[PDB]
């Protein structure tokens, strides 16, 4: 703040750190799971 | 890392004259102080052996 | 750290900001209170 008579050590003590993680929009997946599956038990 | 606060140095007031009693100098001067900080860390020591 | 596969955004998310406050060695005062007091009520 650096405006009153007394000041804090640095901006680390003027800050609140949050453990919240947020993500943007991700491309939707379409072809990954639209076909039927053919299981195998050999090469 | 670990950080702690360190308190600043000492201050000093002012002697006012009786002449300046009417004015705003009667308050005196302003004592100010900014904190400080220190940090600590570690290093790694290791050894190995095979039998 | 920046060593393994996943990292952290900044050092502030690696530090514990403690509110403990410590002070160095102060000069002792001897003349402040060695003489007796003379109370007054006028100029």
């Amino acid at each position: 703040n650096q405006s009153s008579s007394v000041e804090v050590s640095s901006e680390s003590y003027e800050t609140i750190f949050s453990q919240r993680i947020i993500r943007d929009l991700q491309k939707e997946l379409v072809v990954g799971a639209l076909f039927e599956e053919l299981p195998m038990s050999s090469k | 890392i670990l950080t702690m606060l360190v308190e600043p140095d000492a201050g000093r007031a002012t002697w006012v004259a009786a002449s300046a009693y009417g004015s705003d100098n009667t308050t005196g001067s302003e004592v100010t102080g900014a904190l400080t900080e220190i940090h600590f860390s570690t290093y790694k020591l290791a050894a190995k052996s095979f039998i």
